[PDB]
RNA sequence: GGGGCCUGACUGCGAGGCCUGCAAGCCGAGCAGGGGCGAAAGCCGGGCCUAGUGAACCGGUGGUCCCGUGUGGAAGGGCCA
RNA sequence: CUGGUGUUGGCUCUUGGUCGCGCCUGCGUAGGAUAGGUGGGAGCCUGUGAACCCCCGCCUCCGGGUGGGGGGGAGGCGCCGGUGAAAUACCACCCUGGCGCGGCUGGGGGCCUAACCCUCGGAUGGGGGGACAGCGCUUGGCGGGCAGUUUGACUGGGGCGG
RNA sequence: UUGCCCGGUGCCGGAAGGUCAAGGGGAGGGGUGCAAGCCCCGAACCGAAGCCCCGGUGAACGGCGGCGUAACUAUAACGG
RNA sequence: AUGUUC
RNA sequence: GCCCGGAUAGCUCAGGGUAGAGCAGGGGAUUGAAAAUCCCCGUGUCCUUGGUUCGAUUCCGAGUCCGGGCACCA
């Protein structure tokens, strides 16, 4: 599925199977022996984090994991409360 | 595990120090402390696959200043050659019939030469061969100019021939030459090796080279010097 | 067995063949080279 | 069938033709370059002849008057083998 | 399924593989017998303590190699000779195959808790697993479970044969 | 009651060996710069599962086809 | 340890 | 194509100077005889090619035919 910070989502990618010897080498060259739809997912991972009273957890891409911590800090200026980790979350940017 | 007499020489070499073809030539005659005129041996570990029989440093080299030795040459030849060889320098010649006198039991010669048209010598050879004395073309000892060969042999023209370990060795004089006269003989030897480098060989050719005596310790040295 | 003929030191070409067991060991042969005219030629 | 020198089992072409749906296959005098044998006339562009073969495409290697993505090179092609 | 890598962090333990480096190591038969290769070699060792008994240590083809050491108190070894394809002292250059310290590159464990995962009469917490598992990207494999397809023409029908 | 045969196939096991991917590694080589450099090629060698290999496995896939010999003949408990 | 027959 | 391995008597297989056991035939030996058992025979291009060597089936390098694994085939 989807990075809550970066918006990365799975994408369609063909997978190409080739045989043969590259022309760069001995040669004649590569022949494609099959091309198939498949998807590539992002590397989503769970990140729990303290913030205010409530805990709150993010589904986020490995690449953007720091950006979570970079949010938590920059939300020390916000006025944060209510048993609503829900709300805390939308309040993060 | 070593002579009182030998351990008194270990003091006079530095293991690590590499010497120079005259530091070593000076140094050598005062490592010849054994009760006779020691021979001065040169030893190269080579950079050949010793297995690749074609990367095989076999040759001879004529040594100026000769060997200081006294090589008793047996010849084998028919018609005319016979005497162009009886004189030329040989000590027993000829001439076909003596292979029966190689009953054997008779080995009192240090080197053997022959004229190509005896072939028939090489058969009977089994006793002459593994002792390294069997006339070859390869290194040394067969030709129709049999006197021309008997001669230079006597002016110590040495065979040399790498072994199954990639090492090679040669007598290059006596510990009683001037040092200027070894040093030169040493230089005449490497020069022969260097020009029997199998063209087709990885690594540096003369990885190591040492100088030493019968009964002495060695000197790790620098060829070219 | 098939085979080239090279003007001596360099290029050029003509190409024949020998029967390898029977008389082959290095094919030597007088032949005209297009480039700079008339020469030996070894095999390759 | 035997012997001596050789390497024309040449490069550049090729008048004219045999065969023939195409494509292919076949024979070839003669000219030039440089050569071989022969005293010379001349003969020699493989084999007495008719089977011993395989379009293109894609690649490989050796050359080389060629193109080289602003320019010089280079990559990579081309052309000849 | 499997390597690599992300999520993935903390300590160890001890393993291959390869190089310096040291120690060692070498056994067909024949033959004094344990003959690694090639030089060199006629002399080498010995009050810097031979022969010969002992005992310590590695190595062992259980024969002995090899290092030291006691005791002993003056000869031993090599050339020679037998055998053998090849000789034996002594000297040198040579991983040939181990071991031991180390570098450099892999491998497998163990312990930890804090990521992850499970769980606890709801828990900021407790317990269990634990950097494994799960999951992302990449490698190669297995893979009629599934898919798309190919499976020639001649021919007294076609097939079989040719 | 359910025999014989574990060669081949499958499954189970197996840290001798063979081969095998990304990746690591860079002996050595190249293109270009006036050069610092910037870009490539690339040899040893290290590198999983797999397959090969070794062992097992039959109520796993399977396989169990074929000269001599006895009171004549025939056959063949018996051998090959 | 085994080791048949007339 | 790359890396590994194999090729030795009729078959099945062992192994730098030298070619072997085994099976089957034949002599012997053992037994009072017969079996079992023991001994001795005769058998090779050591795949082919060039190298190294005084010598090669053995070591080297190539090649062919097989086997294993991996490339791939215009
Ligand atoms: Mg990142
Ligand atoms: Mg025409
Ligand atoms: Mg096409
Ligand atoms: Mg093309
Ligand atoms: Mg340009
Ligand atoms: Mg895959
Ligand atoms: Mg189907
Ligand atoms: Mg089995």
């Amino acid at each position: 599925k989807v990075c809550e910070i970066s918006g990365k989502r799975p994408i369609v990618a063909n997978s190409i199977q080739r045989r043969g010897k590259a022309k760069r080498e001995g040669g004649v060259g590569k022949k494609t022996t099959g091309i198939s739809k498949r998807r590539q997912y992002p590397n989503l991972q769970k990140v729990r984090v303290r913030v205010a009273g409530q805990e709150i957890t993010f589904r986020v891409a490995a690449s953007h994991i720091p950006k979570v911590y970079e949010l938590v800090e920059r939300a020390k200026g916000l006025k944060l409360e209510g048993l609503s980790p829900k709300e805390i979350k939308k309040e993060l940017l | 595990k070593h002579g009182k007499r030998y351990r008194a020489l270990l003091e006079k070499v530095d293991p690590n120090k590499v010497y120079t073809i005259d530091e070593a030539a000076r140094l050598v005659k005062e490592l010849a402390t054994a009760k006779f005129d020691e021979t001065v041996e040169v030893h190269a570990k080579l950079g050949i696959d010793p297995r690749r029989s074609d990367q095989n440093v076999r040759g001879t080299v004529s040594l100026p200043h000769g060997l200081g030795k006294q090589v008793r040459v047996l010849a084998i030849a028919k018609g005319e050659k016979i005497k162009e060889a009886e004189e030329a320098g040989a000590d027993y010649v000829g001439g076909e019939e003596i292979i029966q006198k190689i009953l054997d039991g008779w080995m009192d010669f240090d080197a053997v030469v022959a004229t190509p048209d005896v072939g028939a010598v090489g058969s009977k050879g089994r006793i002459l061969g593994p002792r390294g004395l069997l006339p070859n073309p390869k290194a040394g000892t067969v030709g129709f100019n049999i006197g021309e060969i008997i001669r230079e042999i006597k002016a110590g023209r040495i065979e040399f021939r790498n072994d199954k370990t990639g090492a090679i060795h040669a007598p290059v004089g006596k510990a009683s030459f001037p040092p200027e006269k070894l040093a030169d003989n040493i230089r005449a030897f490497i020069r022969a090796l260097e020009a029997h480098k199998p063209e087709g060989a990885k690594g540096t050719f003369l990885r190591s080279v040492y100088v030493t005596t019968t009964m002495g310790p060695s000197v790790r040295i620098n060829p070219h010097s | 067995l098939l085979l080239e003929c090279t003007e001596c030191k360099r290029r050029n070409y003509a190409t024949e063949k020998n029967k390898r067991n029977t008389p082959n060991k290095l094919e030597l042969r007088k032949y005209c080279p297009w480039c700079r005219k008339h020469t030996v030629h070894r095999e390759v």
